[PDB]
């Protein structure tokens, strides 16, 4: 007959850019958090600011964590799998300073490499969360209301979201709680200069490529920046 | 950061100095010192749970003011954030004896840790009580002092590193108070 | 810093772990090779001033343009300036043989050193090959123990690896 | 803390959200069955001295190996404190009858209940069984109402799967 | 979607949870107000044809204005599809009385309804003050029982509150 | 894995570096003393089938309980199973003695040993209690060489401390 | 990752086999071989920035396609990528010359690394070519047949490693094919 050749479409819901594709770009994004970890230890240290677990070892049951992070995103439905596509593609854009030939060129064919520099490269500068420390009580407390607007973003409406769930075990339930407070005191807890650094930091990152245009969220971050380094607009869903 | 290997390095970078032939021969104690620091050290890490079950025991031994509800330690998330705390002294005086100084230890706890305890409601006396029951703990445990563990060794002094563990539990005493 | 502390102990707390026997193997390594690593230290402690002076002009005879005005060697006000600049690298090479690793290299000395030197117009090609002159002037069982030079060899010409 | 308070509440401002009628729906059931869960708090209030008492030698009984030095149980002081630790679980789900959840359970008494017990060398075996006597230990038509047992059987066997 | 299965089942594995008995009390005061709740759907199934005529007419009473050209107004094609529109605010408040929350609100006709209507030149001000006749527009004793009203009126003048 | 080779080849990796001489020196410590741990191996083979049987009813001494219907060793088919399980542990241990470090042990029979058994109504306390027995059980000018056991003993403890 | 001390227990691992002295022999040649095979690593990375410079220069020596405009590697930011891809393949040989074994090369960098290469368009043959001098002239460097650069030594035989260095090589080749 037609020699069966005969093929409709189909729904992958995914990039779908080539099987030779899709198993190259996990490995240069490998490459650019092993770039990027190569950053953070340029001088050869495991630096105090990542942490992946508590004070009793269980990052085995951070591993539980982080791979139900790698299945989550895995399982992510059809909206947030190709919405997280193009939105990564701007921030891929915002991510780099400089204006290319090239590393947009892979940044927006690729995916998980703009996920892994949207990612890589602001884990090592210091404008994340929970790692510049605010001055006083004033600070802090804007520094809680705008999380409370990433918990909106996360949280859209009644249904509470798939992405923050954060555990699947009756072990690592608490285990997420005593994890970011030991976290939370090694910001205030490592240095006194690459903390000074955070707060030049943060609106490296705010500033620049998050609030352009509005001069009153602009001096929101150099009068508040660690309320504005939590700000988190990469959304992540988290 | 810094062995006692390198105290003797910093300062001699300071005049724009380098370690001549007078400044390490206590460094040549030293290095000839590196099988009996060896034979200190696995008598530690060997009985680190019971150090941490022997501290607070003792610690409630002569407090029962935590013990009641209401106060800093009763309860049992609250009792297992104590364990946390008890054995994150002992975590890095092992090290403070490993690489032979207490600068490893200066950085990595002994920052901002005795405002965060007033911040937590931590009281500082029975904290300074439990860190001098793992002082008299570990000084019969590099020796041949203890009650019933009775490990395999060669005789001679190693009362040079009980005068190094001793000059350690009072920083951290110092800087938790 | 730059040790196997900096690596066994930051590791356990960027995993926020207890120090497990990974870690109190790592630095059994230290132990058993400082007998090695600590006579090479008091050498060129031994020859602070000695090799100092023996690298500057072995660098100035195939970098002997340097004398004319308005470059990096003009007067000797520069040669008093430059013996002084081989002596701050000799400083922490002498100190990464105490720590370890390269410790005091990379923090203070190494980091942004490709931001500096043709911008004070000092040509990087003559660090890299006053360096490189000391790199093989050493003799293993002659001058120190032959369990002594392969820790002061592999950190100079990485000297060289460090400014690429 | 626990409850449909901390559910609907809670959601509205993770939502940043009025309280809807999705929120003003979930404590209508709170208030048809309050008398279904309360007059099982005062059951454990008027025997808050009579089944602490027949919980340890109940359990004593299948754990007897106690009682020798070096062990949990090697003299009458820990039985003193032991009668303290049973009614220190039973104080907080008598609360959780009042409160509707699990309310002074989980953030009182069960998160980090498996930080402490063999680290202080008590038995965890021992502990859900001291209270798997008294889950079963009840008889609804007789001792109370037949809408009061439910709410107190499902937290008992809660207790041996929060330990879980 | 919007329920109390949306809040309980979602917040258990929001905190990788058992569903404990604060998520199994929270459906119960579904179960004594379902009778409440749904007797009020058959209403306006039954009135789905009798009160979108009775609404549109009493908007365009006190908004007569739209009937010029261009505007949203200026034909009959319009008003064929603005009885459309109504309708389609009011299929979804009829399911929002079965499912108990303002679950096919949010995620289907209220979310972005503020990035849509005067970009298409509609006015708002109609929309909500069309909603607003048929908020007051009810007789609790008379056209439903007592306890259908209350979820009927509260879901309408949310109807304004979610386009503010 | 977790030996010296899981520290060093690693590190450098992770400060995107070569095999610089604080690598080289790790492993140093491994071939003084592979004598000293490489007999202990085969003493514990020798006594696989020996002392997995002494230290099941030494256990069940102190854990005599057990042995009543609804618990953990209600038959033999459990005790069948039982000395499988002290075995699995025992492989493990053996092979801590080869790779240097506590590598066979965390990645298969130490993570998440916490989330396993008394879910499936084992007693933690007795898995502790039965290695604590083994762990005191040995005489080391006797049974193996003096610089066999410190590797033996350390590792028992150590299982005690990992579940902890 | 996992090494010659690792390996052997893996295939015994899989066979619950508890591993007595019919292949410890194999490691104590492995456990004398110690200072001979750390005798190779220190010549290999005392020269890394001549082989860098050797390698890719002589791969534009016998084929000057690459430097044409419009080829493959012609360009300023173009041939910095090239002593990057160049410079880290020879980190990685360096690990797998230490463990007696390849495996850390197999996981960190012979995944999915072919055909990434044409997804970009590297031309694969010339990685051959530039491999190829990096395995001749390693194999020179482990022994005194270099041209100038002699180190001081102790004397024997050393093929032991160069046909270990040779069979980490084309392991990288037959990757990259
Ligand atoms: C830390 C670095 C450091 C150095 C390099 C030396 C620098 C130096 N090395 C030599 C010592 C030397 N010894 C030799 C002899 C040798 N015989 C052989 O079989 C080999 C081929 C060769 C080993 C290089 C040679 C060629 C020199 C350099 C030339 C000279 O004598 O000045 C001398 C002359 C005085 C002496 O012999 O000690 C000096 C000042 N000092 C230092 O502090
Ligand atoms: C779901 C929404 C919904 C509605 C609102 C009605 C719409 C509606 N309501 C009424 C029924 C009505 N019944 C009354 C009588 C009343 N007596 C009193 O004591 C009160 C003041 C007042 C309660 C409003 C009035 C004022 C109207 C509206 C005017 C009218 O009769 O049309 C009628 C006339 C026929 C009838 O009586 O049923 C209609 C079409 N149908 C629907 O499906
Ligand atoms: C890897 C672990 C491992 C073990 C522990 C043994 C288990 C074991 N140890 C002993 C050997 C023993 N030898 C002694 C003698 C001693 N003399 C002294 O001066 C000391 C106080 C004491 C050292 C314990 C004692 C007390 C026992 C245990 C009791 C017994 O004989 O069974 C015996 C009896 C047969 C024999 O003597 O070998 C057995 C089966 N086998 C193993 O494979
Ligand atoms: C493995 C995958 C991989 C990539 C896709 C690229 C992308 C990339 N470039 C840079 C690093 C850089 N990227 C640029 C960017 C540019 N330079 C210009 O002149 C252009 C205008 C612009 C696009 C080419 C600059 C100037 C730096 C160095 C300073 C910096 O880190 O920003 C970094 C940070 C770490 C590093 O230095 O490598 C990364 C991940 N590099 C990689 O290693
Ligand atoms: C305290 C820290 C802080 C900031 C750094 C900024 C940044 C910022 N803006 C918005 C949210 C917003 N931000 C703006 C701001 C602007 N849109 C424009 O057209 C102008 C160019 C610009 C400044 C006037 C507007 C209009 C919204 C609401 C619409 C939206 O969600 O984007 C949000 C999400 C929730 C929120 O409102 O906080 C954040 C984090 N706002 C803050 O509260
Ligand atoms: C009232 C309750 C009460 C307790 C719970 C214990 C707890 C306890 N132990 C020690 C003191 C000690 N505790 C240990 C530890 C141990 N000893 C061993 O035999 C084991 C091997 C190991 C536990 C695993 C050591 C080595 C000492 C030092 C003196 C000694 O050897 O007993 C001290 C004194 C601390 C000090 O002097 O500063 C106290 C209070 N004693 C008490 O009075
Ligand atoms: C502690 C860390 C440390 C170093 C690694 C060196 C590196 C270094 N050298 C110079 C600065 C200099 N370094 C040199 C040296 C030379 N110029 C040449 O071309 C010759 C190759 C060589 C002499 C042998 C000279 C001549 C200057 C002065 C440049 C000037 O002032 O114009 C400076 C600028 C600040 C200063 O003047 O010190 C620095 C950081 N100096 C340090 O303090
Ligand atoms: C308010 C929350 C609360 C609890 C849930 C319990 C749980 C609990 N029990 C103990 C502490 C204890 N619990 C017990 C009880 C027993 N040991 C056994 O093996 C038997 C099964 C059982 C007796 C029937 C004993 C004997 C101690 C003392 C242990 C010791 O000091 O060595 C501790 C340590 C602090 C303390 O001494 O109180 C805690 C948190 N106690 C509390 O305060
Ligand atoms: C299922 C969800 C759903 C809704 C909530 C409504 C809302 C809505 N209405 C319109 C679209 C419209 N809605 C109206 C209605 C009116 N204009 C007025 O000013 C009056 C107040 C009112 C009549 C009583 C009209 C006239 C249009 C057509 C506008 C145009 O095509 O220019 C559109 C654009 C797409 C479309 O044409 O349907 C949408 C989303 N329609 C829906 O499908
Ligand atoms: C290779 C890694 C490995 C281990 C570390 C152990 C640990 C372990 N034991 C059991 C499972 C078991 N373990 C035991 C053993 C005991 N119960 C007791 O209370 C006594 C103290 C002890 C006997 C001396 C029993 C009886 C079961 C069966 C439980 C059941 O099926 O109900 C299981 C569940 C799967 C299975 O049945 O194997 C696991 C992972 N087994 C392993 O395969
Ligand atoms: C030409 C092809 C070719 C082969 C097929 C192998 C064949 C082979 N494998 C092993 C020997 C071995 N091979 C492996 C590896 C493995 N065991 C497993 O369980 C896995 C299936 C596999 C990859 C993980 C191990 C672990 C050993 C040593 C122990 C054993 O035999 O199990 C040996 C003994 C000597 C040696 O170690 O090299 C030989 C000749 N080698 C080759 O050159
Ligand atoms: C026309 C372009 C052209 C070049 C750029 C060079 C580059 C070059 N070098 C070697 C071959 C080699 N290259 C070196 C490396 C070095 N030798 C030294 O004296 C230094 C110590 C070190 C550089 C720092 C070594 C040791 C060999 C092996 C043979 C030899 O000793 O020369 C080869 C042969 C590779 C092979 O056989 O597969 C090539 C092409 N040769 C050329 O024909
Ligand atoms: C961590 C740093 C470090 C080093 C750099 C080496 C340095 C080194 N190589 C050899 C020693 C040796 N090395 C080799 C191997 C070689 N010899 C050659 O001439 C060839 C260049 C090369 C072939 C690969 C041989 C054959 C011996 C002789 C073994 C002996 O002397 O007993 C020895 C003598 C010890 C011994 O092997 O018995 C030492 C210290 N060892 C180290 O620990
Ligand atoms: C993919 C999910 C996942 C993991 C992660 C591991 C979980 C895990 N992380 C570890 C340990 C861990 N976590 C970090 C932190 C972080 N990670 C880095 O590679 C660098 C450079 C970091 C600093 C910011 C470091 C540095 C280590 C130490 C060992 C290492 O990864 O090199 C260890 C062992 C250390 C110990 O024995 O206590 C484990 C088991 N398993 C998993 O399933």
């Amino acid at each position: 007959k037609f020699l069966g050749t005969l093929k409709r479409s189909k729904d992958p819901s995914g990039l779908r850019l080539g099987f030779y594709g899709r198993k190259a770009d996990d490995f240069m994004a490998r490459s650019i958090a092993m770039q990027a970890k190569a950053s953070a230890a340029g001088s050869g240290v495991y630096t105090t600011q990542c942490s992946e677990g508590a004070s009793k070892g269980m990052a085995e049951n951070a591993r539980t964590a982080s791979l139900a992070k790698q299945f989550r995103q895995a399982q992510r439905s059809a909206r947030e799998m190709s919405f997280d596509y193009y939105e990564g593609r701007k921030y891929a854009m915002k991510a780099v300073g400089h204006i290319c030939n090239y590393e947009e060129k892979i940044f927006q064919q690729y995916n998980k490499t703009a996920a892994a520099y949207v990612m890589g490269k602001q884990e090592t500068l210091l404008s994340c969360d929970r790692y510049a420390q605010p001055a006083n009580k004033a600070e802090e407390y804007i520094q809680k209301s705008v999380q409370m607007q990433m918990k909106k973003r996360s949280i859209p409406y009644g249904v509470y979201t798939t992405s923050c769930a954060d555990g699947t075990v009756k072990g690592m339930a608490e285990n997420a709680r005593v994890a970011k407070e030991s976290a939370n005191f090694r910001a205030r807890q490592m240095s006194a200069g690459a903390k000074a650094a955070a707060r030049f930091n943060a609106r490296r990152v705010a500033n620049d490529w998050h609030n352009n245009g509005c001069n009153y969220e602009e001096k929101l971050t150099s009068r508040f920046p660690a309320a504005a380094s939590s700000v988190r607009p990469t959304t992540n869903r988290y | 950061m810094l062995d006692a290997f390198s105290r003797v390095v910093v300062n001699s970078d300071a005049k724009a100095a380098y370690v001549g032939g007078s400044d390490l021969q206590a460094l040549k104690s030293f290095i000839a010192d590196g099988n009996k620091r060896l034979d200190a050290v696995n008598s530690i890490v060997s009985n680190a749970s019971c150090m941490v079950s022997d501290a607070v025991s003792g610690m409630i031994c002569e407090n029962p003011g935590l013990i009641s509800p209401g106060g800093n330690c009763y309860t049992n998330r609250r009792m297992a954030a104590c364990l946390r705390d008890g054995e994150i002294i002992l975590r890095y005086v092992s090290y403070a004896l490993l690489a032979g100084d207490a600068s490893v230890l200066e950085d990595r706890c002994l920052n901002g840790l005795k405002e965060t305890y007033i911040a937590l409601g931590v009281p500082t006396n029975s904290s300074i009580r439990a860190v001098s029951i793992m002082k008299a703990q570990a000084v019969a445990f590099i020796t041949n002092t203890a009650t019933e563990r009775k490990m395999s060794f060669a005789a001679g002094d190693c009362t040079s590193l009980a005068s190094e563990v001793a000059s350690y539990f009072d920083r951290v005493g110092a800087a938790i108070s | 810093m730059k040790s196997v502390i900096t690596t066994v102990v930051s590791a356990a707390d960027a995993a926020g772990r207890f120090p497990s026997n990974s870690d109190l193997e790592s630095i059994q390594g230290n132990i058993q090779r400082s007998a090695a690593r600590l006579e090479a230290a008091e050498k060129l402690a031994g020859n602070h001033e000695a090799v100092v002076k023996e690298a500057g002009d072995a660098c100035f005879a195939k970098y002997a343009y340097l004398k004319n005005p308005g470059e990096a060697g003009e007067n000797q006000e520069k040669i008093n300036k430059c013996y002084r600049d081989v002596d701050h690298y000799m400083r922490l090479v002498n100190y990464c043989l105490v720590v370890g690793g390269t410790g005091p290299l990379d923090e203070w000395g190494i980091a942004g050193a490709r931001e500096v030197y043709r911008t004070l117009n000092l040509p990087t090609s003559a660090y890299v090959a006053s360096i490189a002159y000391t790199r093989d002037r050493l003799c293993v069982p002659r001058d120190m123990s032959a369990q002594a030079g392969v820790e002061f060899s592999a950190y100079l010409d990485y000297l060289i690896n460090a400014l690429s």
